[PDB]
RNA sequence: UAUCUGGUUGAUCCUGCCAGUAGUCAUAUGCUUGUCUCAAAGAUUAAGCCAUGCAUGUCUAAGUAUAAGCAAUUUAUACAGUGAAACUGCGAAUGGCUCAUUAAAUCAGUUAUCGUUUAUUUGAUAGUUCCUUUACUACAUGGUAUAACUGUGGUAAUUCU
RNA sequence: AUGGUAGGAUAGUGGCCUACCAUGGUUUCAACGGGUAACGGGGAAUAAGGGUUCGAUUCCGGAGAGGGAGCCUGAGAAACGGCUACCACAUCCAAGGAAGGCAGCAGGCGCGCAAAUUACCCAAUCCUAAUUCAGGGAGGUAGUGACAAUAAAUAACGAUACAGGGCCCAUUCGGGUCUUGUAAUUGGAAUGAGUACAAUGUAAAUACCUUAACGAGGAACAAUUGGAGGGCAAGUCUGGUGCCAGCAGCCGCGGUAAUUCCAGCUCCAAUAGCGUAUAUUAAAGUUGUUGCAGUUAAAAAGCUCGUAGUUGAACUUUGGGC
RNA sequence: ACCUUACGAGAAAUCAAAGUCUUUGGGUUCUGGGGGGAGUAUGGUCGCAAGGCUGAAACUUAAAGGAAUUGACGGAAGGG
RNA sequence: GAAUUUGGACAAACUUGGUCAUUUAGAGGAACUAAAAGUCGUAACAAGGUUUCCGUAGGUGAACCUGCGGAAGGAUCAUU
């Protein structure tokens, strides 16, 4: 037999399951950040809880150690380059008191919404899924996509799309080849 | 989703020290019904077939294995490859077709062996139960992936597959010609489709010498059968289909008749055919498949077998294979002395036609044995006189044809309703026949293999002076010919009359013969009829003027043929004694 | 799995009271003999005679559950056809 | 059980050939040859995955079958041939001329050599005795025999073998100051002078060795190819020639270049 | 991601269990089911029983060819191209499946053979034999078979012969 | 049985076996026996730290080919897609005889709470052979597949009618800019699910990726599964039944006013998933080495001696100077 | 042995040990793990016997229990 | 060099016992649990109307009673 694909899992849900603090706070990151479901909030706390173990293991270990060293320079610089990290906070300490405000902020979804090309953060949930949103030059139709901060500058149309030009669509077409047949 | 019943074994069932173990376990024993009934003293255990659910706890409760569960036909909604209409009958499996090879179907006449063939040609393509909205090919091939079959299939859309049934119907081919009218040999000239010299000449072997230049219409059913083979012969195809050859065959017949099909046989082609008679199929088949099911409601075919097991299996009645028991195991002077045409002189020779005591009268193919039956009833008269009127006659023709709009049951009116006592009388005759099924249906859409049926028991109801049955062996199934012998037995002692039965068959012959008229001459060319010689000594002529041997199983007393070179052929020539159980 | 043998009136245990509405089945792998409570409105109405049900616990890991005297299983399907789809009416029973 | 395995499943070939965990259960199993199926390379691992110059196994069948390749001077059209360390591999067509020597990641290199280095090549001699007739000979460490070889040549030291004849041009004796290669084990791929080695009667040898960095390390002596003196090896080094730097000294190294 | 909460009393604080709560490359089952990628899958009970078909064969310039095989020549009246069968040579001891047995046994890491077998691969390596040694002879080359084939057959039947 | 000396046998060492001799060898630090629903390991799940439970199963080693035993060939087998016998099943038969081994791949029966196609191919990965070429149910490819795992649709936006703040006003209950949400009020835009030329894909296909043509909007292309006394999010409801029917993991609810049953409405939780059964882990400091308890809640043997086990006072070179 | 404090301990009654125990490690032995079933069956072993010592499970159950509090009662003692 | 044949080691199996590890039937007992508006008393809880409990022995319709030694968990922390 051949070797096994691994994966993994990315969530885990809270351990006490009706608590009213909990459920009124992730129901205001889910209508401020428009998103769909407890998955996507528990999809982030899983993330932060990693990357604060792993911060955790390295701050237990002296200064100057290679280890630590390495490691928290390369989780410091994937932190700040993704735009979740301050560019002046860069001290292994402020990674712990991170938060999934902070996560959620570099979504396409919100992104799309903050540069002003949605109107909504539905919208922009709605405008990414029918692929109207190109991050290079590639079409990206994932709304959780956590652009990386040099990529902030080219969010715009697709090419191939309306709003970007070229060919109206399905139902602008019908409408002009009904009046068109009305013209004649 | 079989049911599934609790069988036990006379073998290793001992009642006296088993502590009768099965029946404390019993559920339905709990609930008060006396599904096993089974005593210390008792020779056997007895379950119930009709009370037992089939749990199977019975079987792990029982200090031997004296008992097993196995299963029983039913109703399945599943699986289902073609309904014919609403409330029809149902088909479900669909044989596979081996390359190479010869692949037997087996069963109960009605149950869909001919249906399947169909199929498999693409005459009937499958509608997997949908009769409303028939399924295109596209979702057909897609119910049949994972199989042969979807490959098989595929091929046939894509015209790599020709495919040829020969008809089991004999009746319905002379009546539509390329033409208007034209004899047998022109319609095989223009599709010989294969040069006459450089392959095996089949005219020569499937004895159509003669008959190459009568006209179609007047060759009987014996002939004309070995006419239908010969078309389907001649023809050029990837699949051949046989549907009921055997029919209307004589023994050595029957064995060249196997011996033609194997010779279409190449890597590249398929032969499947559907044969009722035993003994033909031993030579026939490398392969056998049982299809199953209550007649005319629902059919299902089963994984195939080799023939050695495949036949033992059929006379069992259950298959080992998928653990069901389909239940069938098998177990007064009138010297006419003349008559011509002028071409086929069938001198007769005198008898002393004996008193109310049933005799066979059995010949070959060309030998004309329906002219004497002709001459029984008066018709075909000799030229030089000597033609006594005194005998009247309830005969049955070969060549059955339906003339009239009639249900059954009214035709039950119209001639044999009679007196209709129920002792020993057509009351008691009818009962085993399932002739009370087919009173509703019209005789013109009731089957061939029914019609057949129905004849014979027509044909008995009026006394008459001497009723005739001619061939009444075609277009039954092998335990249809058990039953149907045994019911013409049972009426012939009751009245004091007797009967020419015709057979082309021999093991029937043989349950149904005290006198013997033999018919030793050329077929095809003229003859010469003998006496009612008796029983041991009249086989045996017919056997010595064919060189064929038959053996008597000694476990189930099956009649099997010899081959034509062997220790016990040999051996009984020598001794004289071409059969046995005479 | 196993085989109903008859259908029980167990009534309930104190301060409770109601008739319960059991079954005796056996056991088609053991041939032992179970009591198995059928357990909604009406649902013995379904579990009538000799059929296939499936069992299962409920719950407290061996023991008797409420009320109810001495049983500790319940059914589940009745003839390859589950109890609540038969209860909302979604499916409904072969004859036997 | 009942025989020799002839199979080689992926997962369990050796980890420095950098074959993928999918695309395929199995590996090309190295044929008998002179080196130990671990510490080897097969022809098609070195065509296919190292120099791409074929995309499949039957590819470099077809290499093979023209008599392009040779290894060690002979034609070899043999797919799972094991090419060890030391072993030259010349390809006539593009007329080049391969060394198999370690990088410091511990897997064999694309080491690129001329004309006229393709001519010879190093050996390890692992045993001196004295064969039939008493003729005496050497066996190097891909498991050639010469006979008649220099009488002050022991065990562990190396022997540069002619490549056209079978015969020997010198040798390096064993001991401080003397240029080695480490193959096998932990510190595989590094170069470093031998300062001293350490008797241990009864087994395992061990030696201490010191880089150009002055990074001190020790190896068993089973693991040790001496290369030379110091200064001067006897073969070309490839790039980086043996100095293990450090993840933190290789990723600002790599962010000098990029 | 170092968290508990409900139930003994007329109320209280405890012991203490029951119950909840979260997960499961843990199975099963019910209800429901649009899309993309990825994927386990007759282990548990019965290492219970098996209809059918397939899963082990193999040819190079380079062992043997008079196929009464197929080809076209023009080297070649001994053969010489392609190529069935058959003999010879290798392979069939690898792979795949399962987990019954097995509790210092297997196994794991670590040793040993200065206590042994090893087809193959790779590298080395064999002037000595005219066995009575002036011929008793063939060494510019010695003897039998036997298969396939051809023909005659046996058995109901077998990859029988 | 433990050892000694000789031999025999083996590829070789050895009580491996034989002849003679001696009386040894293991064990409370648990031998020997019994049980295992026990193949071992890499590993898996769950864990603050320490742990607990599992590992038939993608790799490594072992063993087996219905059960036993014996052997041929060969470098290598105590070989089973080799042979021989017995035991147990079981096929064909002309009764003389013959042939068997799916814990290979498909498939069938049986068993059960429990698990897929008697499909295509050597194109890739590799293996074998005289060999680049032939072969390979090894292996790959598609089918079935809510086992787990990843991403992620089921709508977005206006214009107008309806419920809101200071202020421009300093024009008392007047437009309400600047917003926030309801609407038996209307508008265009947007897109995939799906269908399908084509090309790509592939050994050939299917599908994905791409793409003409078609494909939306309220009875359409309509999300479930469990709940609403407490634990534990969510009813100051409305009909029905009346200790019945039923609910309820636990406490409890139900005898005319049921916050709990049976329903309608509304609401809550997770959501292409959710509920149940069994097992296991955390919770469990309810197994406690970390880290429990023993007067009365469960529990200090009636008392002392005592072998193994565990545990046992202090002391020996320190300070100084470069 | 007793009296008084409460450093402290404890659920409290109470305790100079029942303290020096979440700031948790001086040495060592024995016993317990919800209530019944049950000190019961069964097998050993000692005993003349009576019995002693070892010692379960199926099943069943949501409490059984400890120390205090406030009432009610007492064929308990006093007072008005 | 084939059949056949002598001894040997290996040894599947077979027949007659005999042990133990596993099931069934089973006259009868013999308990325990749950649920049960039963029968007779009232042993314990108050000095429960003879203080209660322990061990042991005997007796009795049933709780239980009685002898001997013990305990306070007593109804007495108390007579320089
Ligand atoms: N063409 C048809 N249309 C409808 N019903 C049919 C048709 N053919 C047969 N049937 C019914 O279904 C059964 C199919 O079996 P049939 O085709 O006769 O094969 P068999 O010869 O094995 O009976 C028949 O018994 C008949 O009752
Ligand atoms: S198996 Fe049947 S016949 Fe035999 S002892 Fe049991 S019940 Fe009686
Ligand atoms: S199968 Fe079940 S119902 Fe039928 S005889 Fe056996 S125990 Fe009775
Ligand atoms: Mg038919
Ligand atoms: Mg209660
Ligand atoms: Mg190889
Ligand atoms: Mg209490
Ligand atoms: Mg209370
Ligand atoms: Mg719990
Ligand atoms: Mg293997
Ligand atoms: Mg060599
Ligand atoms: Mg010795
Ligand atoms: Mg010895
Ligand atoms: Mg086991
Ligand atoms: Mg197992
Ligand atoms: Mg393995
Ligand atoms: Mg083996
Ligand atoms: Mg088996
Ligand atoms: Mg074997
Ligand atoms: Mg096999
Ligand atoms: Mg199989
Ligand atoms: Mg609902
Ligand atoms: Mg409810
Ligand atoms: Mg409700
Ligand atoms: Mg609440
Ligand atoms: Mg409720
Ligand atoms: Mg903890
Ligand atoms: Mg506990
Ligand atoms: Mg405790
Ligand atoms: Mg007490
Ligand atoms: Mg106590
Ligand atoms: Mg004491
Ligand atoms: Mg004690
Ligand atoms: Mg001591
Ligand atoms: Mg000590
Ligand atoms: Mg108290
Ligand atoms: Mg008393
Ligand atoms: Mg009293
Ligand atoms: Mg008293
Ligand atoms: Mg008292």
């Amino acid at each position: 037999p051949r070797a096994p694909r691994t994966y993994s899992k990315t969530y885990s849900t809270p351990k006490r399951p009706y608590e009213s603090s909990r459920l009124d706070a992730e129901l205001k990151l889910a209508g401020e950040f428009g998103l769909k479901n407890k998955k996507e909030i528990y999809r982030i706390s899983f993330q932060l809880s990693k990357i604060r173990r792993a911060a955790r293991d390295l701050l237990t270990r002296d200064e100057k150690d290679p280890k630590r060293l390495f490691e928290g320079n390369a989780l410091i610089r994937r932190l700040v380059r993704v735009g979740v990290l301050s560019e002046d906070k860069k001290k292994l300490d402020y990674v712990l008191a991170l938060k999934v405000e902070d996560f959620l902020e570099r979504r396409l979804q919100t992104q799309v919404y903050k540069l002003g090309l949605a109107k909504s953060v539905h919208h922009a949930r709605v405008l990414i899924t029918q692929r109207h949103i190109a991050v290079g030059k590639q079409i990206v139709n994932i709304p959780s996509f956590m652009v990386r901060l040099d990529s902030e500058k080219h969010i715009d149309f697709a090419p191939t799309s309306p709003f970007g030009g070229a060919r109206p669509g399905r139902v602008a077409r019908r409408n002009a080849a009904r009046k068109a047949e009305a013209s004649g | 989703k079989n049911s599934r019943i609790a069988i036990v074994s006379a073998d290793k069932c001992k009642p006296k020290k088993c502590r009768q173990e099965c029946k404390r376990s019993c559920p339905v024993v709990k609930t008060g019904k006396l599904c096993i009934e089974v005593t210390p003293t008792s020779k056997i255990a007895f379950i119930s077939e009709i009370l037992c659910i089939g749990c199977g706890i019975c079987v792990k409760k029982c200090p031997f294995d004296a008992i097993q569960i196995i299963n029983l036909p039913t109703n399945l909604e599943a699986h289902v490859t073609h309904r014919y209409s609403a409330n029809s009958f149902k088909l479900h499996r669909l044989p596979t077709p081996r390359p190479g090879q010869v692949l037997g179907l087996v069963g109960t006449n009605g149950i869909g062996k001919s249906t399947a063939l169909k199929i498999l040609a693409g005459k009937q393509k499958p509608n997997l139960g949908r009769f409303d909205d028939p399924p295109e090919w596209q979702e057909i091939i897609k119910y049949f992936r994972g199989s042969e079959l979807q490959n098989y299939f595929t091929k046939m859309l894509e015209d790599d597959i020709k495919a040829i049934i020969k008809p089991q119907y004999v009746d319905n081919i002379p009546r539509a010609i390329k033409g208007p009218v034209q004899k047998v040999g022109e319609l095989l000239k223009l599709r010989m489709e294969k040069s006459p010299e450089d392959v095996k000449r089949y005219i020569k072997i499937l004895q159509l010498e003669n008959v190459l230049k009568r006209d179609i219409e007047k060759l009987s059913g014996g002939e004309l059968q070995r006419f239908a083979i010969g078309m389907s012969c001649v023809q050029e195809a990837d699949v051949y289909m046989f549907d009921e050859p055997s029919s209307y065959l004589d023994v050595k017949q029957r064995l060249n008749a196997a011996q033609i099909i194997r010779s279409l046989l190449a890597p590249t082609k398929y032969v499947i055919c559907v044969e009722h008679d035993l003994s033909v199929l031993d030579y026939l088949s490398d392969f056998v498949c049982i299809i199953y099911g209550v007649p005319s409601v629902y059919g299902v075919v089963t994984l195939p077998a080799s023939v050695r097991e495949g036949i033992n299996i059929f006379l069992d009645g259950h298959i080992p294979a998928e653990n069901l028991r389909f239940r069938t195991e098998a177990l007064f002077s009138y010297p006419s002395l003349k008559k011509t045409q002028g071409d086929f002189v069938l001198n007769v020779e005198e008898g002393e036609f004996s008193d109310s005591e049933i005799l066979v009268m059995m010949g070959e193919n060309g030998t004309g044995k329906t002219t004497l039956i002709k001459l029984l009833a008066g018709a075909l008269k000799p030229d030089e006189g000597q033609d006594i009127p005194k005998l009247n006659v309830s005969m049955k023709p070969q060549k059955i044809a339906p003339k009239f709009p009639g249900t059954v049951r009214q035709l039950f009116f119209k001639k044999i309703r009679g007196q209709f006592l129920n002792p020993q009388f057509q009351t008691d005759v009818v009962k085993p026949l399932r002739i009370d099924d087919i009173i509703d249906q019209e005789v013109q859409h009731l089957s061939g293999g029914e019609l057949q049926r129905v004849a014979i028991v027509l044909a008995l109801g009026i006394p008459a002076d001497i009723y005739l049955i001619d061939e009444p062996s075609a277009y039954l199934d092998s335990e249809q010919r058990i039953i149907c012998s045994k019911v013409i037995r049972r009426f012939i002692l009751h009245n004091k009359k007797t009967a020419f039965i015709v057979e082309h068959d021999f093991i029937m012959a043989t349950y149904l013969a005290d006198k013997v008229i033999v018919f030793e001459g050329i077929p095809s060319k003229n003859a010469h009829a003998r006496a009612p010689e008796s029983l041991l000594t009249g086989c045996n002529r017919f056997l010595k003027n064919l060189n064929v041997t038959f053996r008597r199983d000694p476990n189930s007393f099956r009649p099997r043929i010899n081959k034509l070179d062997s220790q016990m052929d040999k051996e009984q020539k020598s001794s004289g004694n071409y059969f046995f159980l005479d | 799995k196993g085989i109903v043998l008859e259908k029980l009136g167990i009534e309930s245990k104190q301060p409770n009271s109601a008739i319960r509405k059991c079954v005796r089945v056996q056991l088609i792998k053991n041939g032992k003999k179970v009591t198995a409570f059928v357990p909604n409105d009406g649902c013995l109405n379904f579990v009538d005679e000799n059929d296939e049900v499936l069992l299962a616990g409920f719950g407290r890991k061996g023991k008797a559950k409420g009320d109810i005297p001495g049983v500790r299983f319940k059914v589940v399907k009745v003839s390859g056809v589950s109890l609540l789809a038969l209860w909302k009416e979604k499916k409904e029973k072969p004859r036997s | 059980a009942r025989g020799p395995k002839k199979h080689l499943k992926r997962l369990a070939a050796p980890h420095h050939w950098l074959l993928d965990k999918l695309s395929g259960c199995y590996a090309p199993r190295p044929s008998a040859g002179p080196h130990k199926l671990r510490e080897s390379l097969p022809l098609i691992v070195f065509l296919r995955n190292r120099l791409k110059y074929a995309l499949n196994g039957r590819e470099v069948k077809a290499i093979l079958m023209q008599r392009h390749v040779k290894v060690d001077g002979k034609v070899r059209t043999d797919t799972t041939y094991p090419a060890g360390f030391m072993d030259v591999i010349t390809l006539d067509a593009t007329n080049e001329n391969f060394r198999l020597v370690y990088d410091v990641k511990g897997r064999f290199a694309v080491h690129r050599i001329t004309d006229e280095e393709a001519s010879y090549k190093l050996g390890k001699v692992k045993k001196v005795q004295l064969g039939k007739k008493g003729v005496p000979y050497v066996v190097t460490h891909d498991g050639r025999t010469i006979r008649y070889p220099d009488p002050n040549i022991k065990v562990n030291d190396t022997v540069k073998i002619d490549l056209a004849s079978g015969k020997i041009t010198d040798f390096i004796k064993f001991d401080a100051g003397k240029l080695v290669y480490v193959t096998g084990g932990r510190n595989l791929g590094r170069i470093g002078t031998i300062v001293h080695k350490e008797r241990h009667d009864g087994g395992f040898d061990l030696v201490h060795i010191k880089d150009s960095l002055d990074n001190t390390f020790v190896t068993r002596l089973n693991n040790v190819f001496v290369i030379g003196e110091q200064g001067k090896p006897y073969i070309s080094l490839p790039k980086g020639k043996g100095i293990k730097l450090s993840i933190a000294e290789e990723r600002d190294r790599r962010r000098a270049q990029q």
